[PDB]
């Protein structure tokens, strides 16, 4: 009837994304940062 | 200050201070008298009066 490859799909970005996100939990999203320190009476 | 070590430990350091460098050329305290006073700082010359 009709006449397919394997090709029609991209419609689960979202999911992916989500995916990745989770994976991204699992670590973080590119790589893991690092923090900031302070200073006294100029405080 | 809890936020971070460096912050909270700044805020115990002057917390316990007597005094160091707490240095009041300005303060928590205000009244318009701080900008009146202010104003005679600024205008001008300093003087006596």
């Amino acid at each position: 009837d009709i006449f397919m490859y394997p090709m029609n799909n991209e419609l689960r970005g979202l999911w992916d994304r989500i995916e990745n996100r989770i994976y991204n939990l699992r670590h973080n999203l590119t790589l893991d940062g690092k923090e900031i320190n302070m200073d006294l009476y100029d405080s | 200050f809890a936020n971070r070590y460096g912050y909270w430990a700044a805020n115990q350091q002057l917390r316990m201070f007597p005094e160091i460098y707490v240095d009041p050329t300005l303060r928590l305290t205000k009244t318009e008298f701080f900008f009146q006073l202010e104003s005679a700082l600024n205008q001008g010359k300093l003087t006596d009066d």
